[PDB]
């Protein structure tokens, strides 16, 4: 069986490793300017659909970082 | 060991 990444499973990861980030499921990766004719895809239909890789769910994690202690 | 190596891995490591 495939290793694929959908439901509670895709948005435990982002949360777990985003958390308070703010993880997007919609987000640029080649060019949405010059390219008119393009679908809609960004988390689900390459990880859920297609089985990716975890390190891409660092890039969905905003740069901002919540409270600790240091 | 690592835990961003496969889909599993992220369900056992958080699961814990």
């Amino acid at each position: 069986g495939p290793e694929t990444l959908c439901g509670a499973e895709l948005v435990d990861a982002l949360q777990f490793v985003c958390g308070d980030r703010g993880f997007y499921f919609n987000k640029p990766t080649g060019y949405g300017s010059s390219s008119r004719r393009a679908p809609q895809t960004g988390i689900v239909d390459e990880c859920c659909f297609r089985s990716c890789d975890l390190r891409r769910l660092e890039m969905y994690c905003a740069p901002l970082k919540p409270a600790k202690s240091a | 060991r690592n835990c961003f190596e496969s889909v599993a891995a992220l369900r056992r490591c958080m699961y814990g």
